[PDB]
């Protein structure tokens, strides 16, 4: 498989790490149907 | 705030082109994934994402 690593940037007060993870996991269906990417094994961390 | 995200693309084979960020394939995948993330996060406060690192899984 292809491991993908990246960092997201939001302005202060916008979102927390759990919301980032849930919103991405909820998009898996559309990622497969629209982008033809089968997304798995999501990990999200706060970066200090 | 900043969030590090890692995931697998389970339906793509890692190949020699994806070891080299100057290749057309690397750049196409990085572009297309980036565009996808701009669709996932529509918050007014979402600014964008970093360049992408691909590794073999």
């Amino acid at each position: 498989s292809v491991v993908v690593q990246l960092t997201l940037a939001f302005r202060e007060g916008t979102i927390n790490v759990h919301d980032v993870e849930t919103q991405f996991n909820q998009y898996k269906t559309e990622a497969a149907s629209r982008y033809n990417l089968t997304i798995s094994d999501v990990s999200v961390s706060d970066v200090p | 705030s900043f969030f590090f995200l890692s995931f697998h693309i389970s339906n793509l084979q890692f190949n020699s082109s994806l070891e080299d960020p100057s290749t057309d394939y690397y750049q196409e995948l990085q572009r297309d994934i980036s565009e996808m993330f701009l669709q996932i996060y529509k918050q007014g406060g979402f600014l964008g994402l970093s360049n992408i690192k691909f590794r073999p899984g």
